[PDB]
């Protein structure tokens, strides 16, 4: 989980709705609206400060060249489609279709339509650019020497990647394939978001349905 | 003179068909900053550059000189 | 030129430091917050919460004791109220304040006493090492970090094979000017003759894909050779 | 959920930026690297063993 929603609540309006006589009385209890309303926007910034932390992460937006030869991996699960109306990516849709006053609801900051394209472009960065992209320009580099750079990460010789180099995208490209049979099928894999959402939920009802006590 | 976001109302803005960093958040990525003479000018958030990688299956960058930084973090 | 450039980098952090404000939002936030906490608090006192006043020895001077109860009560419950509303308070951001502490601490260890490879743990780019600095409140690193500059396009190639059998590069990569081949180490462009003692052997040529017919020098062949 | 945030954030930095060391911090087994993709007010890797 990332970012709550940013909600906000008039205290004035959500204690003594249209009535002077009731917003007189307020009055005596000094700053409590002051606090709440100061509280709560506290909250608020500080749901974006967490999502521009976690994404806004690479200066420059990258953005993958037209061809796809990655050594034989096929990436189409998880790259943007340009066909689809929305600028996202095919498993990226199963995760939208997964998850389902006096008191507003602040948008969040960023939109799905820019958090995808920051999520393109890490996706580009690591795909082309090896890992320096984070240290500093990226620099392009063929993605099959990606990997034998990260086999020496683990201790395990280029050699093995090289000799092996087909027998493992068939074995990469199949492992993403599980995802989305494993993402399709078993809705409640992504119990943990779906619980934030569900739990603010929770609180608000439990803040309206006081009203009607006496 | 009037703005419309997804986000509410804006009045005393201008709209901008540019785009930049972001001075001051609005919502769903509209920006308002104080820019030529001058007025509040409110735009869509910009993230950088646009930028693409000359990736090729057989072409490589490799670094000739280097620059030592030093940067602050505060806690 | 590292000398330089070090002190170069020293010296523009105090100009970044001397003007500007904004660099110090962090420790001159967490100030003002519990100045409002405070204030707010100490503004409590002044309201009344529905008592005929807000003076509590007036209130006394103004009323013989068996109705005071009555008024007294309502302030007790008020301003009792008010405080451990900011207690809480006090106590959430406390929480925060400890979770930056440990963070900091460990930022201290593994980025001060030693060197760590966890990217962006220590500032952008590759870390060298760091220093730290006191400051009211909180404390201030000083990330010494290396960063690539000037690059080029080179033509590369994940092998070579020289007598069928393949040659695989030891500590680095093989790039190619265009004309000559060589192997050179991967974050700093420094051409060496590709030879048998940045390589070693591996299977034969056609199983690799995208290897490139080449030669591979021998440092022993010309002692032989004598 | 902050909390959340930051462990997030250095996944991000440590474990798809780069290639980290640490076991079991990003996915059972050695790591080779890790895809992100946006969610609902949340994120997920893919984390390549």
């Amino acid at each position: 989980p990332v970012s709550m929603t940013k909600t906000s609540v008039d205290c004035t309006m959500y204690i003594c709705g249209d009535s002077t006589e009731c917003s007189n009385l307020l009055l005596q209890y000094g700053s409590f609206c002051t606090q709440l309303n100061r509280a709560l926007t506290g909250i608020a910034v500080e749901q974006d400060k967490n999502t521009q932390e976690v994404f806004a992460q690479v200066k420059q937006i990258y953005k993958t060249p037209p061809i796809k030869d990655f050594g034989g991996f096929n990436f189409s699960q998880i790259l943007p489609d340009p066909s689809k109306p929305s600028k996202r990516s095919f498993i990226e849709d199963l995760l939208f279709n997964k998850v389902t006053n006096g008191l507003t609801v602040l948008p969040p900051l960023l939109t799905d339509e820019m958090i995808a394209q920051y999520t393109s472009a890490l996706l580009a960065g690591t795909i082309t650019s090896g890992w320096t992209f984070g240290a500093g320009a990226a620099l392009q580099i063929p993605f099959a020497m990606q990997m034998a750079y990260r086999f020496n990460g683990i201790g395990v010789t280029q050699n093995v990647l090289y000799e092996n180099q087909k027998l493992i995208a068939n074995q990469f490209n199949s492992a993403i394939g599980k995802i989305q049979d494993s993402l399709s099928s078993t809705a409640s894999a992504l119990g943990k978001l779906q619980d934030v959402v569900n739990q603010n939920a929770q609180a608000l009802n439990t803040l309206v349905k006081q009203l009607s006590s006496n | 003179n009037v703005f419309q976001t997804r986000a509410g109302c804006l009045i005393g803005a201008e709209h901008v068909n540019n785009s930049y960093e972001c001075d001051i958040p609005i919502g769903a990525g509209i920006c308002a900053s104080y820019q030529t003479s001058q007025s509040i000018i409110a735009y869509t958030m910009s993230l950088g550059a646009e930028n693409s990688v000359a990736y090729s299956n057989n072409s490589i960058a490799i670094p000739t000189n280097f620059t030592i930084s030093v940067t602050t973090e505060i806690l | 030129l590292i000398a330089n450039q070090f002190n170069s980098a020293i010296g523009k952090i105090q100009d970044s430091l001397s003007s500007t404000a904004s660099a110090l939002g962090k420790l001159q936030d967490v100030v003002n917050q519990n100045a409002q906490a405070l204030n707010t608090l100490v503004k409590q006192l002044s309201s009344n919460f529905g008592a005929i006043s807000s003076v509590l020895n007036d209130i006394l001077s103004r009323l013989d004791p068996p109705e005071a109860e009555v008024q007294i009560d309502r302030l007790i419950t008020g301003r009792l109220q008010s405080l451990q509303t900011y207690v809480t308070q006090q106590l959430i951001r406390a929480a925060e304040i400890r979770a930056s502490a440990n963070l900091a601490a460990t930022k201290m260890s593994e980025c001060v006493l030693g060197q760590s490879k966890r990217v962006d743990f220590c500032g952008k780019g590759y870390h060298l090492m760091s220093f730290p600095q006191s400051a009211p409140h909180g404390v201030v690193f000083l990330h010494v970090t290396y960063v690539p500059a000037q690059e080029k396009n080179f033509t590369t190639a994940p092998a070579i094979c020289h007598d069928g059998k393949a040659h695989f590069p030891r500590e680095g990569v093989f790039v190619s000017n265009g004309t000559h081949w060589f192997v050179t180490q991967r974050n700093f462009y420094e051409p060496q003759i590709i030879t048998t003692d940045n390589t070693f052997v591996s299977g034969n040529c056609d199983v690799v894909i995208g290897i490139v017919n080449n030669t591979v020098y021998d440092p022993l062949q010309p002692e032989l050779d004598s």
